[PDB]
């Protein structure tokens, strides 16, 4: 259930410097176990498909409204939109 | 929109070797009237009330029997120029292995 | 592939536009194929012997 309790950790791997731009938050993303839930499980997670491009799509929609809940929380702060 | 009209199914009172007159006029009609009726696809169900059972009996209509009841006006059960070669009985069976649904009008009911 | 890669919300709406294009396009493809069909069945309405005789007796 890491994709409605995803901000704090995300806040976290931000000031640790861990995530430093989207895509290393979705790179942080694929060491979850949503990750590999989301492929054997995908309607749990309002997927629609396994495949890459669902997939990765998914990812970086969670991703960019999680870093907007956290820029419009001016928690973070996103240059260049990346 | 995600599936194709495969015809229609209707019941019968009683078990006819042939296709109705009525039933090709019918399919032909609802053909020349809907381009999404393709000929070769769509099929005519009858499930006909035989003693403590039902006969299901699927026929197509072949083009002659398409131009045929597209210019019929005769609704009655012996209409001219009706031939056996209106139509040809297709190959229809039955299936445990799926489910299908069905669609009732929505403001009010069907019958 | 293997690793996903993050798409902008822009590059996914572009993305999800094209292919809702690509599906209208293959459905008007489709359907006008329909229409093809729908011509097509409309206007479709408007010694020898002896010598296998031979082996089969020998």
């Amino acid at each position: 259930h890491l994709d409605h309790c995803m901000h704090d950790h995300f806040n976290a791997e931000i000031v640790t410097k861990t995530i430093e731009n989207k895509q290393d938050a979705v790179d942080y993303l694929t060491w979850t176990f949503l990750y590999r839930r989301m492929t054997q499980n995908p309607n749990y997670y309002n997927l629609q498909g396994i495949s890459h491009r669902h997939l990765s799509d998914h990812l970086s929609e969670l991703v960019e409204q999680t870093l907007s809940d956290l820029e419009q929380s001016k928690c973070i702060s996103i240059e260049d939109e990346m | 929109k995600e599936m194709e009209p495969l015809g229609w199914i209707h019941t019968q009172p009683n078990e006819s070797p042939q296709l109705s007159p009525q039933d090709v006029t019918t399919h032909a009609k609802i053909m020349a009237d809907n381009p999404s009726w393709d000929g070769e696809k769509t099929i005519i169900i009858t499930c006909s009330f035989t003693p403590g059972s039902c006969t299901l009996t699927a026929y197509k209509l072949t083009p002659s029997g398409y131009e045929w009841g597209r210019q019929n006006t005769d609704k009655g059960n012996n209409p001219k120029g009706y031939l056996p070669s209106h139509y040809e009985r297709v190959q229809m069976l039955l299936s445990d292995r799926f489910l299908g649904f069905f669609m009732v009008p929505a403001q009010s009911s069907w019958n | 592939e293997a690793k996903p890669k993050f798409l902008s919300k822009a590059e996914r709406e572009a993305e999800a536009l094209k292919r809702r294009q690509q599906e209208v396009e293959e459905r008007q493809r489709m359907l006008e194929e329909e229409r093809k069909k729908r011509k097509q069945f409309q206007d479709l309405g408007r010694d020898k012997s002896k010598e296998l005789h031979a082996i089969k007796e020998r």
